[PDB]
């Protein structure tokens, strides 16, 4: 994907401060809270009855860690997001049956979590760079759908 | 909001559909699955080949719900209450897909109603399916 | 954009039967009728008071002819839509201030018009090919936005 | 639909915004213009650089409209009627852009409300801005 040099530097600098497990659990838990129809893929996950239940659920935290871990790994390959996520794209389509709109919703909640956690440091230009990245990752994860 | 002219337009056009409603509902789904393959993620349990009984059945149920909605156009939230519950609480289809099916229902009506699909009727049908879609996603959160 | 050989063939065969001026006037008129906020760029165009006024407006027909003529010529360059539409992309952004979402709405109305015009010949597979094309042209016309 | 808990959440959050509403509205537009460049097509007559008084003015107007909507949360259609007419018949902003500005309003609120932006408040504010957006586009056709 094409990022300006400034954009790439902005993404890498902020990501160096991210606790991937913590941010992953927070963003994935907020996905299930804010867009609760996304819980359709997590029927075996236990208690998702209230926001606090969702956020504190160990399976939700564990799933967020896996997801953000793969996202984090993808940030090392910003010039080839489609190749980096091809295998996970096929998995999410063929085996998991997940509508790729969910990737966009997760991207929106991750940007809100970054803003909430970092506050003023998540400036308008930093956000714009992260918007390009979340759109790129969502596009990459949707690429092998058929 | 649907104006009185929109309601007249929709009743006239859906009235023309008549007995073919179910067939047109099936064709709209078939069109959607081919044009927008991500919508197939909601039907991994169906045979989606052309002519499938499951797709014909889906088409007929959706068409009957649209007939009901047209018949109760001034009180759609009530008429579609069970289906808004079903989509919000069980099926949980992402709201984005309602626009994809709506477009494919419009394309199917266009292809089958040469006389009736005027610019004004097209606009009214588009508004009506957007209204139906809004009712069906109203309880999602 | 990449089309199957069947899809390219399907697009070219139907397009050979199209009266570009007539379909352009019909699709552009229906854009302004069905999505009336698109009339924002056409305040100098005269009477747009009713659906018949819009469809019969000489300026609307002329605009349709110019749009579909460029679209038509773009179908000879399906393997290079971004290059083909680059200068028009720059113009629609820098000078005309057209939100690219309008390209998507025109694409949706064009598909409805081809379905209306051709009836049963506009099969599910033919539509799927045209959907790829109108998304491709809209993406190409949006590519130079900044 | 907005629940009683949503309305409570929105009033608490927006109440904490207080006198910074206009600043936050301006930041939301600034964020939107950079993140989603196509939204700049609606402001070719503005200087959109950081700190622009035109963007600060637009931010203040939008924020004041939102304070009014919060104040009249059970009667939004009427409170926002002049703005629904303005956007439908003059400005004619494509409806897709309201989701972009709403997302940027949430990101702005998140960046300024560490304590208040819990998961439940985030969900309420997202519903609220979707509701306001729906009212603002209700007369488009
Ligand atoms: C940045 C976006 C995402 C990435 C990188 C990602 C990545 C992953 C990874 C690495 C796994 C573990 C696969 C395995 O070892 O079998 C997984 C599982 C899964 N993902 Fe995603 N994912 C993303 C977004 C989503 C979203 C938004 C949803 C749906 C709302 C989703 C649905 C699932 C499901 C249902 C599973 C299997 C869960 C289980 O084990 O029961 N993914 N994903
Ligand atoms: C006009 C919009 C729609 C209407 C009126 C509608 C109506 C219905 C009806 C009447 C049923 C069957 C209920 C029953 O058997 O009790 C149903 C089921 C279903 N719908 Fe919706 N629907 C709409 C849009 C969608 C969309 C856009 C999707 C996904 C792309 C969808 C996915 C489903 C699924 C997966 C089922 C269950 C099918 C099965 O397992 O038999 N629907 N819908
Ligand atoms: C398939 C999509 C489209 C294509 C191929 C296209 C193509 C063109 C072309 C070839 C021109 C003339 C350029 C010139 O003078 O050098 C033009 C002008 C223009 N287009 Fe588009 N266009 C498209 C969609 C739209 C849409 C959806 C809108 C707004 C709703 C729009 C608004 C305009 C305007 C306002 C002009 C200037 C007209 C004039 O000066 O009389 N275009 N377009
Ligand atoms: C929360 C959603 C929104 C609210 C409450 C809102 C409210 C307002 C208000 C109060 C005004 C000033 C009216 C006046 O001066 O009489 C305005 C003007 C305007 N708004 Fe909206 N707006 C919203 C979304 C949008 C979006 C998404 C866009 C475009 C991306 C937009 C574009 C404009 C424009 C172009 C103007 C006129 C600016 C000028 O020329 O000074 N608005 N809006």
């Amino acid at each position: 994907m094409h990022l300006t040099p400034e954009e790439k530097s902005a993404v890498t600098a902020l990501w160096g401060k991210v606790n991937v497990d913590e941010v992953g659990g927070e963003a994935y838990g907020r996905l299930l809270v804010v867009y609760p129809w996304t819980q359709r893929f997590f029927e075996s996950f236990g208690d998702l009855s209230t926001p606090d239940a969702v956020m504190g659920n160990p399976k939700v935290k564990a799933q967020g860690k896996k997801v953000l871990g793969a996202f984090s790994d993808g940030l090392a390959h910003l010039d080839n997001l489609k190749g980096t996520f091809a295998t996970l794209s096929e998995l999410h389509c063929d085996k998991l049956h997940v509508d790729p709109e969910n990737f966009r919703l997760l991207g929106n909640v991750l940007v809100c979590v970054l803003a909430h956690h970092f506050g003023k440091e998540f400036t308008p230009p930093v956000q714009a760079a992260y918007q390009k990245v979340v759109a790129g990752v969502a596009n990459a994860l949707a690429h092998k759908y058929h | 909001m649907l104006s009185p002219a929109d309601k007249t337009n929709v009743k006239a056009a859906w009235g023309k559909v008549g007995a073919h409603a179910g067939e047109y509902g099936a064709e709209a789904y078939e069109r959607m699955f081919l044009s927008f393959p991500t919508t197939k993620t909601y039907f991994p349990h169906f045979d989606l080949s052309h002519g499938s009984a499951q797709v014909k059945g889906q088409g007929k149920k959706v068409a009957d719900a649209l007939t009901n909605a047209v018949a109760h156009v001034d009180d759609m939230p009530n008429a579609l209450s069970a289906l808004s519950d079903l989509h919000a609480h069980k099926l949980r289809v992402d709201p984005v897909n309602f626009k994809l099916l709506s477009h494919c229902l419009l394309v199917t009506l266009a292809a089958h109603l040469p006389a009736e699909f005027t610019p004004a009727v097209h606009a009214s049908l588009d508004k009506f399916l957007a209204s139906v879609s809004t009712v069906l996603t109203s309880k999602y959160r």
